[PDB]
RNA sequence: GCUUGACGAUCAUAGAGCGUUGGAACCACCUGAUCCCUUCCCGAACUCAGAAGUGAAACGACGCAUCGCCGAUGGUAGUGUGGGGUCUCCCCAUGUGAGAGUAGGUCAUCGUCAAGC
RNA sequence: CAACGGAUAAAAGGUACUCCGGGGAUAACAGGCUGAUACCGCCCAAGAGUUCAUAUCGACGGCGGUGUUUGGCACCUCGA
RNA sequence: CCUAAAGAGUAACGGAGGAGUACGAAGGUGCGCUCAGACCGGUCGGAAAUCGGUCGCAGAGUAUAAAGGCAAAAGCGCGC
RNA sequence: ACCAAACCGAUGCAAACUCCGAAUACCCAGAAGUGCCGAGCAUGGGAGACACACGGCGGGUGCUAACGUCCGUCGUGAAAAGGGAAACAACCCAGACCGCCAGCUAAGGUCCCAAAGUUGUGGUUAAGUGGUAAACGAUGUGGGAAGGCUUAGACAGCUA
């Protein structure tokens, strides 16, 4: 056998789901690439991490051309 | 001839359909088309399977008697058991006098024995397809389309454009610029 | 308005989700009957544990 | 015998064989067919054995199709070898068969000649089969 | 309300293809390279100064389902809970329920402002 | 410091001359489970048998039985 | 990356591949631009050099494995 | 008269393919009731344990072999007696505070051993099948939907 290798998992995915209350600086998605794009009130890190710049709730909408998925923050 | 009796079906779902086939010997079915809301019906298994033995069971219009109501109908699709081969479901298309219906029609190969490619060249006859998809008004829907192979030599290909359809009958596939082969004469295997 | 509910089968070895449905109605042991108001919240626990109960109505 | 010219990977997991054959349950090319009515798997030596036993009986014209292809490699651990120490090496290739799958087709012969020839083929296969005819729907 | 521009809403039922049509204005092509600005060369593109010509091209409007795209009803597959069998796989009761295909739709629908009636 | 949470700045072997504490937490013998393999039956029948498939055999393939060989596992026994 | 059972995590002497670097510009910014491929025509090349036209929509590219991304291109060029 | 990329149509397959796509399970919020009178959380005192086993479901490995092995998720044993499966940790029913020469039920049962139907109605089996078994083979027997011939003489027999 010459196969017994693997790397440690990274715990990616959605951290806050649609409708949850958020605070500024909260991490929403951990990503490789942009499966989701930063909507209104959302910033993007250098590893494509989506974080909240303002307070409100998560929205998650598929809009625009290119059929992209956006995560935005709206006022409750 | 082509007459069926069916009853209205009001219990729907996976469980209700399985009890029809298991405990009553019935078949679920649907009638749609024309200009009406679709209707769910049920009919005898041994009655539909008897009519299906007729050659022109899919290229013919049928008088469907649901309850006491009689309407004219053509058989559109047919679901069968993959292993045992009996009919599990069937759907019915309503027939209107002035409206084009699109149906499958079987072919008939005549005078294969007198084929030029057979007696002289000693070649076999192979039917690439055995039915064709047509589109026409109900008043001129044929029970079959007849293709002859008298003037066919060895190595010759018969296409959809070669065969001729009755008046008012259109071949669907030929309209889309695709004349797929129907039959050919080729050399013997050994 | 209300509905009779009676526990007829044992609670041993049931799914933890189903144990909390019987406990949420107020049922303690076999052959014990309670009064619960017929509301959609109470009906949902009755349906989830239908096989453990006898609903007289 | 029959096996892919090349494959992306050398080995495969065993998997499971469930369901019915809704795809591949029609007589698509010929006039008569041999159809499987039980589930199992053919080892590409039973396919070749049943083909030679089938074409020999006709010996005069007729076209014959094979609708099954063995594309699943299976391994085997050699004798006197313990458990573990890696997966075994590939020995033969197999095809998964679900009930209702058409195995062979033929045209250009009488119904009785096809019915006799498919009987000889079915005696080399480790599963129940049946004889069917082509229908419009 | 009728026509043309700019910015949006929404991302194919809104796209593609074929055909007819628009110059009073608007726009586009158009004339020249003196002056700002430009080509790893070229006023081709960017830029400036324009008013001889045209709607050819481009753009817009209008028709057509051939393609593309949407797409039922019903059935089938799978599946949570409880129980059975001949237990590699299935069936029953209850809840849920596709993908594909079929009948059939589609040549979009709106908002703000400025110019011509 | 890759033996990659890195014993020390600094380190290889033999024991059939051996010894102690423990283990059926773990091998060798026999038992048990299994039956790939082994052995014994049966199904199909191209073919051999001058002709003739089945007097006698029987290719390519398929289905079982017995625990009966080579194995797999490590459940019992290392205060025998 | 799969196993991994549509949140995270999840073992085997399970199935497959890489790393122990590189770059003072391969970083920042402003401006500007779209590939691969096919066909036709064109001197030595002729299947493939540079060129002109049409189609093409990312089948190219990304310093380096694979996966996830890339039109405000994250791809390509120039000045500071 | 050989081969033939590519293209068109028909037709299958994929853990490391996806134009699609559930049920469940996971987060979040608002509500009625129940909670053994608490369930949650935080901070301290004391631990034990870090050899697990089988059964079901989803998988890898093995031969979809093992009372094999390695994971996920439930139940039981471990640390759970009582009744049933002849006997039988892990299967089914059910969780033992004590006493009673009282009653009703669960799984499983009702000819005798041995408590309770030689109970009632309609059928099937002739094999002690029940109370072990595959490909394959057979005028066993019951039921059902249909066919080829035939009083212009069908099939078996007899008289030339
Ligand atoms: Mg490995
Ligand atoms: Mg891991
Ligand atoms: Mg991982
Ligand atoms: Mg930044
Ligand atoms: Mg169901
Ligand atoms: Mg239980
Ligand atoms: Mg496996
Ligand atoms: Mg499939
Ligand atoms: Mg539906
Ligand atoms: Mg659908
Ligand atoms: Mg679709
Ligand atoms: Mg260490
Ligand atoms: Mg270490
Ligand atoms: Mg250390
Ligand atoms: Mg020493
Ligand atoms: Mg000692
Ligand atoms: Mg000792
Ligand atoms: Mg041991
Ligand atoms: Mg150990
Ligand atoms: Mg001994
Ligand atoms: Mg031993
Ligand atoms: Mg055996
Ligand atoms: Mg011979
Ligand atoms: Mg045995
Ligand atoms: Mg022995
Ligand atoms: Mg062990
Ligand atoms: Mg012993
Ligand atoms: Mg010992
Ligand atoms: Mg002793
Ligand atoms: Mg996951
Ligand atoms: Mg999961
Ligand atoms: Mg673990
Ligand atoms: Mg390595
Ligand atoms: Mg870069
Ligand atoms: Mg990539
Ligand atoms: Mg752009
Ligand atoms: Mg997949
Ligand atoms: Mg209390
Ligand atoms: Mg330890
Ligand atoms: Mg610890
Ligand atoms: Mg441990
Ligand atoms: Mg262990
Ligand atoms: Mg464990
Ligand atoms: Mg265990
Ligand atoms: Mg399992
Ligand atoms: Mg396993
Ligand atoms: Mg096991
Ligand atoms: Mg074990
Ligand atoms: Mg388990
Ligand atoms: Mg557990
Ligand atoms: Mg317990
Ligand atoms: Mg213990
Ligand atoms: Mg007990
Ligand atoms: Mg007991
Ligand atoms: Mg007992
Ligand atoms: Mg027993
Ligand atoms: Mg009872
Ligand atoms: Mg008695
Ligand atoms: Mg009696
Ligand atoms: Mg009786
Ligand atoms: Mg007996
Ligand atoms: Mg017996």
């Amino acid at each position: 056998t010459r196969n017994g290798r693997d790397s440690e998992s990274k715990r990616l995915g959605v951290k806050l789901f649609g409708g949850q209350a958020v605070k500024a600086g909260n991490i929403l998605v951990r990503q490789r690439g942009t499966k989701f794009h930063a909507g209104y009130g959302v910033g993007l890190g250098k590893d494509h991490t989506l974080f909240a710049k303002v307070d409100g709730v998560v929205k998650f909408e598929t809009k625009g051309a290119f059929g992209r998925k956006y995560v935005s923050i709206v006022a409750a | 001839d082509f007459i069926l009796n069916a009853q209205v079906r009001s219990d729907l779902g996976k469980g209700a359909s399985r009890r029809l086939r298991r405990n009553a010997g019935l078949v679920p079915a649907v009638v749609y088309g024309g200009d009406k809301e679709p209707q769910s019906v049920t009919l005898e298994l041994r009655e539909i399977a008897k009519l299906l033995e007729n050659e022109a069971a899919f290229s013919h219009v049928i008088a469907l008697n649901v309850g006491g109501a009689k309407e004219t109908v053509l058989i559109k699709a047919l679901q069968r058991h993959p292993a045992k081969g009996f009919v599990m479901h069937a759907d019915f298309l309503r027939v209107v006098a002035d409206h084009k219906l699109t149906a499958h029609v079987p072919l008939h190969f005549i005078n294969e024995e007198v084929a030029v490619g057979v007696k002289q060249a000693g070649g076999e006859i192979s039917h690439t397809i055995s039915e064709v998809e047509v589109s026409c008004l109900p008043k001129d829907l044929p029970e079959f389309i007849e293709v002859d192979m008298a003037k066919v030599e060895l190595g010759q290909i018969v296409h959809l454009s070669d065969l001729k359809a009755p008046k008012g009958v259109e071949l669907v596939q030929l309209a889309h610029g695709n004349d797929l082969a129907v039959a050919n004469i080729h050399a013997s295997r050994v | 308005a209300t509905v009779k509910v009676t526990l007829v089968k044992s609670l041993n070895g049931r799914l933890a989700n189903h144990k909390a449905c019987v406990k949420g109605l107020g049922l303690r042991r076999i052959n014990h009957t309670v009064e619960v108001q017929d509301t959609p919240e109470n009906r949902g626990m009755i349906n989830k544990a239908y096989y453990l109960l006898r609903v007289e109505g | 015998m029959l096996q892919p010219k090349r494959t992306k990977f050398r080995k495969q997991m065993t998997g499971h064989n469930r369901g019915l054959a809704h795809r591949g349950s029609k007589v698509s090319f010929g006039e008569y067919a041999l159809k499987a009515t039980s589930r199992g798997r053919l080892t590409a030596r039973q396919i070749e054995s049943a083909r030679r036993a089938l074409t020999r009986h006709v010996k005069r014209g007729g076209k014959i199709w094979i609708r099954v292809f063995p594309d699943k490699p299976v391994t085997k651990k050699p004798l006197e070898v313990r458990m573990g120490k890696g997966k075994g090496g590939v020995e033969y290739w197999v095809a998964q068969i679900q009930p209702g799958k058409v195995l062979y087709e033929i045209e250009g012969v009488s119904e009785e000649l096809a019915r006799e020839a498919f009987a000889l083929a079915a005696a080399k296969l480790p599963l129940a089969t049946s004889f069917v005819k082509r229908t419009v729907m």
